[PDB]
């Protein structure tokens, strides 16, 4: 954080109507980019459509991902066999504490991390024979290692700084959650208390339960996105029936000036 | 490897009877990426349902958001029906309005 990360996926037997290869691009927790092999164009997402960009910004994104499309689809040929295969890549960068770029280049096969790009040697490496086979295929493709080096060491940090400058407001966005605390009957003698946080950003948020002002744990929680890129969270706690009104929930979130106490409805 | 999906169902804003809203079915943690998701209204499949891109987490498992515009009422029940290779039958998860 704040990272610029590309999430790349290829599948060797895509379902009809779905892409063999697709990419989502992320600025921290926000999706800024979409790309798939059926359309062949990198596109901005959401608020980033209105970002003021340098000339040829999205043309350069498209060029880079078309190259990665070919490389990913070529990787299946190096494995042979029927499969099916999923190849994933996590490529990108983040600014370190001394304001320089820190690269990320990891890959997984059928959900298992198995390969990385070594930026010192400029080579793909991994212990599995599948890693060696794909590495060798990529390593002997015309200047693919050099383009990967440039993508990670130059293009990514340049793009990240551009977005940090031109989209600073989008990334500093703070929307406080709407809160609800409700109880429902459960097993005999027991109720489930649920504290829910609606439509907030950034995603970092804490929910805590109190029983008579005293800490009663965090409960069992989960979190997810909404369709606009805001977020949702909830935490639930099993309590004794008839004891529900001794409890409250506390939320901590950057959109709020102080932790907010939430009382039972 | 295969990983079975976690399934969450929640609205975008707190549910208020008669006020337009969005109902979300968030599926996450699954592998491989082929997945089928339907939103149900009192058991009937909802036609006008949209979805995010298929993305994935640091642990490489995929996630995906399905959503539909809706107006909750006192008696209408909603659910999310998910099929995936890890499942012996489609899993149905009812929307808990509290969640
Ligand atoms: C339908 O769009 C989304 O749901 C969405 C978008 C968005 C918003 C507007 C336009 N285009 C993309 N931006 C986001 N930023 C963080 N989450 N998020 C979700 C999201 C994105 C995914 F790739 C997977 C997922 F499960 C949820
Ligand atoms: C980080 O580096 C960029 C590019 O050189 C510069 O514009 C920015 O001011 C730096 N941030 C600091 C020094 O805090």
């Amino acid at each position: 954080h704040l990272s610029l990360l590309y999430h790349l996926t290829a599948v060797s037997s895509p379902a009809p109507g779905t892409p063999a290869f697709w990419v989502s691009g992320w600025l921290g927790p926000q999706q800024y980019l979409s790309y798939n092999s059926l359309r062949g164009e990198a596109e901005p997402c959401g608020a980033w459509v209105w970002e003021n960009q340098v000339s040829w910004y999205w043309e350069k994104e498209t060029t880079d991902l078309r190259i990665k499309e070919k490389l990913f689809l070529e990787a299946f040929k190096a494995l042979g066999g029927k499969g099916p295969y999923t190849l994933q890549g996590l490529l990108g960068c983040e600014l370190g504490p001394d304001n320089t770029s820190v690269p990320t280049a990891k890959f997984a096969l059928n959900g298992e991390e198995f390969m990385n790009f070594d930026l010192k040697q400029g080579t793909w490496g991994g212990d599995w024979p599948e890693a060696l086979a794909i590495s060798q295929r990529w390593q002997q493709q015309d200047k693919a290692a050099n383009k990967e080096l440039t993508f990670l060491l130059f293009s990514c940090p340049h793009r990240l700084r551009e977005h940090l400058e031109r989209g600073r407001g989008n990334l500093e966005w703070k929307e406080p959650p709407s809160m609800r605390l409700k109880a429902r009957p459960s097993s005999p003698g027991f109720s489930v208390l649920t504290c829910s946080a609606f439509s907030f950003y950034p995603p970092e948020l804490q929910l805590r339960f109190l029983r008579n002002g005293l800490a009663a744990g965090t409960g069992q929680g989960d979190f997810g996105p909404n369709s606009d890129g805001s977020f949702h969270a909830s935490s639930s706690l099993t309590v004794k029936s008839g004891d529900e009104h001794h409890y409250c929930c506390i939320v901590q979130h950057a959109g709020l000036a102080q932790p907010l106490r939430v009382e039972l409805e | 490897i295969q990983r079975t999906p976690k399934i969450q169902v929640y609205s975008r804003h707190p549910a208020e009877n008669g006020k337009s809203n969005f109902l979300n079915c968030y599926v996450s943690g699954f592998h491989p990426s082929d997945i089928e998701v339907d939103l149900l209204k009192n058991g009937e499949r909802i036609e006008k349902v949209e979805h995010s891109d298929l993305s994935f987490s640091k642990d490489w498992s995929f996630y995906l958001l399905y959503y539909t515009e809706f107006t909750p009422t006192e008696k209408d029940e909603y659910a999310c029906r998910v099929n995936h290779v890890t499942l012996s039958q489609p899993k149905i998860v009812k929307w808990d309005r509290d969640m």
